[PDB]
């Protein structure tokens, strides 16, 4: 019974793995993507800012 | 009635064999040195560098390298920025009429997926770039020609871009001719499919998941069919 | 439980025949195929624009920056190359063991079929490069042949003069709503079937020798997906573009046109046939009847059993009709000039006069061998 | 082993548990040596 | 600096196959240009020749680049 | 459903349980010659079509070939 159990218990890891994965990459799909990924620039200039004013 | 490029024995055609990343990156300056004048790589960002042969800090120089002038301003109708890592790569004659004007009234197709999208491309690619050799008897080509055996028709407007030691490699790699062609021609194809290294990595992972696998799950199947390729019948009529 | 007593009944203790092949399994992957191509089109929806404007772009960009974008896009793409595969083997076993004659089981799957070939169709014209715009304008006009009817029912679909946005954007949403009917259909198709019971190759009753199919056809199923599945797979990472055509990767030029256009693979039997007949009526007609011969194949049985395996006449006459079904889908790819071109018309005569004439003759004259007729 | 049998598959919630486990740890395994089997395939000609 | 394919496509006309081949072309130019009134060209026959070289060359061009 | 499907009669049948049975019994040691067995009673009524499919796109590749070729006679 023993070498029959393990036999599926192996097959059942495999399945497992690429399950985890594929899965995986597609919820990453959804994840933001590279394209706004990339968002830290900013740019700024004091002048325009004057007391009292929020921009 | 088109010559068929030959095949060549490409480094990254083996099934597990990524591309190089080191030729590429000679490559690419073939790119911004020469094929930039006329061609656009429309979608391919100085970000996307970043990983395969230049790194973060060093892609933001080559971003920096050139300007890029975005029209919202305040006040302007532009303001004009290095390129950041996020730009993507300069299109020379912003209209496509700019190019025609210059190239004869021939676009110059993107080859950001020219590799994909011709036949045959990288072994193309490699023998247009390096087919421009002499007409023959009979042929009248118009103004503003060039003979290439492969192009389609032979009559490709593109002059003969690549003399030998048109660019000298950083890396210092003797820059003849071909070894630029080889080196644009793997560029091109990254640009063309910048995931073939890491798809390979997976294509490679799921070989040995499935020879895993399979005789695992064969082997299930077989157990619970034995009983049945076991069976074994007997016809006793009283 | 309401529920449970439709499941066990129909996927656990569905007497099924014990000596059913390997190629039975085809149906269940067409089944999972569908659910692939459905799973991989939602996760292209959440980033594809049918703006002619950034249909081109909007797939770049699938195939650059979405994560493992690349890994969806020719998932998509393969398994429909794979859904064809399969539905090819599935139609060819139905005509091999005489499936046939479970009439609306046959008449359910060409439409399933018809659709399956519509839906696959305006997919291919939905990533809008150049080989998509000039295969849709293609047989689009093709349906320009009705005199009255159709010059204005083509506009119509093309909801212009020429296949413009107003084409994408509605092929985008036919293209989204009709594998959710070809799942219902295949619901009725399943239906349809359960009330007889599948077949066997012996084509004999199999009521004496009926097994479960939970652990008997279950993990066969099983066995047939992860199959299915390394060839899949070998073929989006390993060969990713071999199915595919190069001209699709050049955006969508009105003004110039792919020298060298196909149509993909699975729709060339039909191309080959369209182009054989002269009168463009004509070739529209006989494509369309290549599908359908189909549905009328139940009507033209002639023998007395059920299946080929006992019958070696028929056996011949089926293997000539798949060796000039590849002959036709090879002279598709050709171009137009001797002699593919008489190719294409005699493998046309010979495909329906062998699914027309010669099968239900040699099927009488087998039956005069055994002494019956 | 009877051992295992005894112990892991017996209980079948064992025999998921193992699983379980053993799915945990195949990631880090298979990822790791295929990785490096990747490397060493492309052992030239990668980022570094 | 000798462009290893300079040198490839030396050695690949070199051999005799594709010897024989050029022989054939140049007849057709010179009766291309010795016929007057004519339209046929040698691009077939340049079309043939270079399948072979190119053949050959990709059989000894790749490893000679570096 | 079962139980209702058919009417036998006198059929003994006899099973064996999966862990008791060897799970590729004579594997290759059978299987080969029944493969082999297989292959010869189907190979005459599959292989010819395919033999001739063959043939004929061979042909129709050299046919279409020679068919480009310049006729000598031509513009001389
Ligand atoms: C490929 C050849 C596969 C083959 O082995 O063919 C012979 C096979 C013999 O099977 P049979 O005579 O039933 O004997 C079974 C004994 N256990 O007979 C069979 O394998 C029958 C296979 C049935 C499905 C064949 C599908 C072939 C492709 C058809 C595509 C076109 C279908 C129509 C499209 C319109
Ligand atoms: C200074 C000008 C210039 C340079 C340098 C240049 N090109 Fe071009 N290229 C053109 C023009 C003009 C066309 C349009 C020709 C046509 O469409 O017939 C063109 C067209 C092409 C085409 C289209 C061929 C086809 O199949 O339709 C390819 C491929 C191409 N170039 C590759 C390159 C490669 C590869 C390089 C360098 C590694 C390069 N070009 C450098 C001007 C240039
Ligand atoms: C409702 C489920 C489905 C959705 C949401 C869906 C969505 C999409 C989208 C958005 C595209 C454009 C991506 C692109 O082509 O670049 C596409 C392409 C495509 N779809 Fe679907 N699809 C679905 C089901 C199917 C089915 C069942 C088939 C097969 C009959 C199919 C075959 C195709 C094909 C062939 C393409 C073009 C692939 C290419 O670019 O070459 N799709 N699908
Ligand atoms: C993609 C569309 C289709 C799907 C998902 C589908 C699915 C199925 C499924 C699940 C079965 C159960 C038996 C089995 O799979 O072996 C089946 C049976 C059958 N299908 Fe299809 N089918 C499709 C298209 C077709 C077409 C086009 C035809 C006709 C050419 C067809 C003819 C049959 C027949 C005759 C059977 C009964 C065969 C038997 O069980 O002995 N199907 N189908
Ligand atoms: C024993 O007889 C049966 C049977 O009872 C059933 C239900 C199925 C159905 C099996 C499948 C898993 C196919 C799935 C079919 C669909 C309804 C496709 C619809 C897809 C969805 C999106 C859901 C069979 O294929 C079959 O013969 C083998």
């Amino acid at each position: 019974k023993g070498f029959s159990y393990l036999v599926t218990a192996t097959t059942t890891v495999g399945v497992a793995y690429a399950a985890k994965n594929v899965v995986s990459q597609f919820v990453s799909s959804m994840s933001a993507s590279a394209d706004v990924l990339a968002m830290s620039k900013i740019e700024i200039k004091l002048s325009d800012i004057p007391e009292g004013k929020n921009m | 009635l088109e010559l068929h490029p030959p095949s060549y024995p490409w480094s990254h055609r083996g099934l597990l064999s990524s591309l190089d990343h080191t030729s590429i990156r000679r490559g690419f300056q073939v790119y911004k040195q020469v094929c930039s004048s006329c061609h656009s790589m429309d979608y391919v960002a100085y970000r996307h560098l970043v990983g395969v042969c230049y790194t973060e800090e060093e892609a933001k120089a080559l971003a920096e390298e050139v300007e890029v002038q975005d029209g919202p301003n305040d006040d302007g109708e532009m303001f004009m920025r290095p390129g950041k890592l996020s730009d993507y790569f300069p299109k020379p004659y912003p209209n496509p009429e700019a190019a025609r004007a210059a190239n004869n009234g021939a676009l110059p197709p993107d080859l950001s997926y020219i590799v994909r999208a011709r036949h045959g491309g990288e072994d193309y690619v490699f023998s247009l770039l390096t087919g421009y050799c002499e007409p023959p008897t009979g042929v009248s080509l118009r103004e503003g020609l060039y003979f290439n055996p492969y192009f389609p028709g032979q009559a490709i407007g593109m002059a003969p871009p690549i003399y030998t030691e048109v660019l000298e490699y950083d890396d210092g790699t003797p820059a003849t001719m071909s070894q630029v062609a080889k080196d644009v021609a793997t560029f091109l194809r990254w640009a063309s499919e910048p995931e073939h290294d890491h798809r390979k990595r997976m294509g490679l992972k799921m070989l040995l998941m499935m020879g895993l696998l399979l005789p695992l799950t064969y082997a299930m199947k077989r157990h619970k069919w034995s009983v049945l390729k076991s069976r074994k019948l007997a016809y006793r009529p009283p | 439980h309401p529920l449970f007593k439709i499941i066990n009944h129909s996927f656990i203790d569905l007497p099924a025949p014990s000596n059913i092949s390997s190629w039975w399994n085809f149906g269940s992957l067409l089944g999972v195929c569908l659910m692939v191509q459905i799973i991989t089109g939602l996760f292209l929806a959440m980033h594809y624009t049918s703006d002619t404007m950034t249909a081109f772009s909007s797939v770049t960009h699938i195939c650059r920056d979405v994560n493992y974008g690349w890994l969806i896009r020719y998932m998509h793409a393969n398994g429909a190359s794979m859904f064809f595969i399969c539905l090819f083997l599935h139609v060819g076993r139905g005509l091999y063991y005489g499936s046939y004659t479970f009439m609306e089981t046959w008449n359910i799957g060409v439409l399933l079929l018809f659709a399956v070939m519509a839906t696959a169709f305006m997919g291919y014209v939905l990533p809008w490069g150049q080989m998509s715009f000039w295969g849709a304008t293609v047989i689009t006009n093709l349906l320009s042949a009705i005199p009255y009817i159709g010059t204005t029912l083509v506009e119509w679909i093309w909801g212009g003069f020429s296949v413009d946005k107003a084409t994408l954007t509605r092929f985008f949403a036919f293209h989204f709503i009709l594998p959710f009917i070809i799942a219902a259909l295949a619901i009725v198709h399943l239906l349809f079937l359960h009330e007889t019971g599948s077949n066997n190759p012996t084509g004999l009753n199999s009521d004496a020798d009926k097994i479960p199919f939970h652990p008997y056809y279950t993990i066969k199923d099983i066995l047939g997906i992860l199959i299915m599945f390394l060839i899949l797979m070998t073929l989006v990472l390993f060969f990713p573009d071999m199915l595919g055509d190069p001209d699709n990767y050049m955006p969508a030029n009105p003004l110039n046109t792919p020298p060298h256009i196909k149509p993909e693979w699975y729709f060339l039997f039909a191309y080959a046939i369209l182009r054989s007949i002269p009168n463009k009526l004509g070739g529209v007609l006989a494509l369309i009847l290549s599908i359908l011969i189909l549905a009328l194949m139940p009507f033209l049985h002639t023998s007395k059993q059920r299946s080929l395996m006992f019958r070696p006449i028929t056996q011949i006459l089926y293997w000539i009709l798949v060796a000039n079904l590849l002959i036709l889908t090879w002279i598709g790819g050709q171009p137009v000039e001797h002699p593919f071109i008489i190719i294409g018309q005699l493998a046309s005569i010979s495909y329906f006069s062998i699914i027309l004439i010669l099968m239900p003759i040699s099927g009488i004259i087998e039956d005069k061998m055994l002494k019956l007729y | 082993p009877s051992r295992l049998y005894s112990l892991l598959f017996r209980r079948t919630s064992t025999f998921a548990l193992t699983i379980a486990v053993g799915a945990l740890f195949f990631e880090r395994a298979f990822d790791q040596g295929a990785d490096a089997i990747y490397e060493h395939i492309n052992e030239g000609k990668l980022w570094k | 600096l000798v462009d290893p394919l300079t040198t490839v496509r030396e050695h690949c006309e070199q051999l005799e196959k594709c010897v024989k081949a050029r022989e054939r072309l140049e007849l057709c130019d010179n009766r291309v240009s010795s016929r007057s009134q004519t339209e046929e060209d040698c691009t077939e026959e340049l079309f043939d020749f270079l399948h072979a070289r190119d053949h050959c060359v990709a059989h000894k061009l790749f490893k000679n680049l570096k | 459903e079962f139980g209702n499907l058919a009417r036998i009669r006198h059929v003994i049948s006899y099973s064996l349980s999966p862990f008791e049975q060897r799970a590729f019994p004579s594997y290759f040691s059978k299987g080969i010659p029944n493969v082999l067995r297989r292959t010869r009673e189907r190979i005459l009524r599959v292989a010819p079509p395919f033999v001739v499919v063959y043939l004929i796109y061979t042909w129709g590749n050299q046919e279409f070939e020679q068919s480009k070729r310049k006729n000598p006679a031509m513009y001389e």
